[PDB]
Order: C-alpha cells, then sequence, then structure tokens
C-alpha cells in the first residue's frame, strides 16, 4: 500500500 | 443509513438514476488509466512502468517516485521523463466526457492522481480539479530559501538535453510539482474533500487500481447511499467497493476501456453525438496550434 503523507 | 438510489447494479441503472431529479453533483476520481489511450504508460498493467525499470538499477520500482532516492539520485527519474514524455499531450474520449459532465453543470469535482494535466487541457477550470498529486506543468528549485519557479519549456529543454535540471539562481535541484511518495498532498485536497463529499450524488471512479493513500480512500468518504460506478480494466477497491457479495446495493464494475465505458454511458444517456463533436473539435483545435 503505497503512500503520499 | 444505506438508501438504495439505483434500481439496478448495472451501467443502464446508472444511467437511470443520473437522468433522474436525484442526481445532481457528480464527483469523477480518475488514474493513470484515463491517459493510458493517450500513449502514456500506467504503473501497474502487465507496458506498466513497474514491470519497465529494471536499467534503471533501482533497488525496488516505487523508489524511482520516491522524494527521498529522487533527492540523492534524481537522474533515474528524470531519464524516464526523457523516455515517456508524450510527443504531444491529448485528452481521451475520457477527459472530455468529465468536460462534458462539466457543461451539463453534473460535474461537481474531479480529483484526479494524474499529472500530465490533460484534464486542464480538455478544458475543466481550475475550480473544477482537485490534482491530488500534483502536475508536471510546473517546476520548482528545492531550496526552501529560493523555491524559484520553472516553466514547462525550461524543464523540456533541461530533460532532453539530458541535464538535470538545477536552479539558475540558487543551483539547488529543480523538482516537477509532482507530489513524490512520502510528501504531502496539497491542503487543498482535504479542503475540497472535507467540502465535497457531503453532497455527492454520484462517484465515478476512473482508470485507477485505487492502490495509492490517501487517495483511494475518497471513495469511503462518500455518503452510504451514493452510488459508485467503476469504469476500469479491472474491479479495484475491494468501506471498500461492493460488486459483488449479498450485500451489493450501490456499487458497480464496468469492466473494459475507459474511453468504451465513457462512450457506452454516453449513449445511454444519449450524449454519444455530443461527446464525439466534442473530442473531434478539441482535437482538431489542438492539432491546428
Ligand atoms: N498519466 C499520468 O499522469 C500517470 C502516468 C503513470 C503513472 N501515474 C501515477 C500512478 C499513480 C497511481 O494511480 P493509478 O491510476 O491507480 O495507477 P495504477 O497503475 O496503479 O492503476 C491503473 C489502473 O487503470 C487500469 N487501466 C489502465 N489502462 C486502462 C484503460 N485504457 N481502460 C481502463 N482501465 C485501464 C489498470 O488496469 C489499473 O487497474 C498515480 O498517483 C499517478 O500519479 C500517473
Ligand atoms: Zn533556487
Amino acid at each position: 500500500r503505497a503512500a503520499x503523507t | 443509513q444505506k438508501e438504495r438510489l439505483l434500481d439496478e447494479l448495472t451501467l443502464e441503472g446508472v444511467a437511470r438514476y443520473m437522468q433522474s431529479e436525484r442526481c445532481r453533483r457528480v464527483i469523477c476520481l480518475v488514474g493513470a488509466g484515463i491517459s493510458t489511450s493517450a500513449g502514456i504508460p500506467d504503473f501497474r498493467s502487465p507496458t506498466g512502468l513497474y514491470d519497465n525499470l529494471e536499467k534503471y538499477h533501482l533497488p525496488y520500482p516505487e523508489a524511482i517516485f520516491e522524494i527521498s532516492y529522487f533527492k540523492k539520485h534524481p537522474e533515474p527519474f528524470f531519464a524516464l521523463a526523457k523516455e515517456l514524455y508524450p510527443g504531444q499531450f491529448k485528452p481521451t474520449i475520457c477527459h472530455y466526457f468529465m468536460r462534458l459532465l462539466k457543461d451539463k453543470g453534473l460535474l461537481l469535482r474531479c480529483y484526479t492522481q494524474n499529472i500530465d494535466t490533460l484534464e486542464r487541457i480538455a478544458g475543466l477550470e481550475q475550480e473544477d480539479l482537485v490534482e491530488a498529486h500534483g502536475t508536471f506543468y510546473t517546476s520548482h528549485c528545492v531550496s526552501a530559501s529560493c523555491r524559484h519557479e520553472y516553466p514547462l519549456s525550461w524543464m523540456k529543454e533541461k530533460i532532453f538535453s539530458e541535464v538535470t535540471p538545477k536552479c539558475e539562481d540558487c543551483q539547488s535541484l529543480v523538482k516537477p510539482d509532482i507530489v513524490f511518495f512520502g510528501e504531502s498532498l496539497p491542503a487543498r485536497f482535504f479542503s475540497c474533500m472535507q467540502s465535497d463529499f457531503l453532497k455527492v450524488d454520484l462517484l465515478l471512479v476512473m482508470g485507477t487500481s485505487l492502490q495509492v493513500q490517501p487517495f483511494a480512500s475518497l471513495i469511503s468518504k462518500a455518503p452510504l447511499s451514493t452510488p459508485r460506478l467503476l469504469i476500469n480494466k479491472e474491479k479495484a477497491g475491494q468501506g471498500g467497493m461492493d460488486f459483488d457479495s449479498k450485500k451489493a446495493y450501490r456499487d458497480v464494475a464496468w469492466l473494459g476501456e475507459c474511453d468504451q465505458g465513457c462512450l457506452a454511458l454516453a449513449e445511454l444517456l444519449g450524449w454519444k453525438k455530443e461527446l464525439e463533436d466534442l473530442v473531434r473539435r478539441e482535437h482538431a483545435s489542438i492539432d491546428a496550434q
């Protein structure tokens, strides 16, 4: 699950 | 509660709902899948970027789009940018379907994960858009004290000359205004999310695998009675999407090409001619330069 905070 | 607004969980049902007085505000969530037919590859497709990054010898694929690695080693990203940059940006039938939604007064907002600016080019205004992951259109020096802006032409000249873009003033790395993995989404994303979804009557999700967060979780932000239509080559988002369980009541999956899905939906609404005219006219205008 890739994440751009 | 979970009111049932669709008569049947089909594209036809969705069209019938859209034709009803209840459907006033549509929110589109779109990803790389709506631009692949324009010539821009996605991440996951078996053609996808993640299947062709071997030559860059990354510790892992996603690293090429991670901010730390980019700041340490920007070269792979810009090489990939040199290879992937289309000869021309033309919006797809899908983009213009969203434009048509705007012209019909149905479009509340388009939330996009894409950075190709094709939504703007298709004629969606800045007010109509939430560019959740930024854009390639403008660029900025990474120095906090300088933050010099650079236009797309400057960046393209740098990229095609195979020179790593450096600020002509403070000499810092120049980065496209893309939200890299590990970076924060713009404030507009969250504010618009806080305002729009309490009044959305229909969620149209197109060309995304719904893997990247927090964008994907947007689907859970809609009211429980709000119908959600996925137009995508495969099922995604499974408050997540529920297409096939016995408890399915509002989610519809139309599997195929985004352009074809938008054509079918437009046809069901009696908009096909309008859509085709819009696409041809706008394409002609673009070609005329
Ligand atoms: N055009 C762009 O700006 C671009 C290009 C490449 C990657 N990205 C990033 C990839 C990232 C994740 O978004 P996401 O959309 O989930 O990429 P993704 O690769 O994770 O998923 C794309 C989804 O769309 C589907 N798809 C691809 N082509 C079509 C088509 N013609 N018709 C229907 N479905 C199709 C595909 O099966 C997949 O499920 C975003 O943050 C983007 O910024 C953007
Ligand atoms: Zn600078």
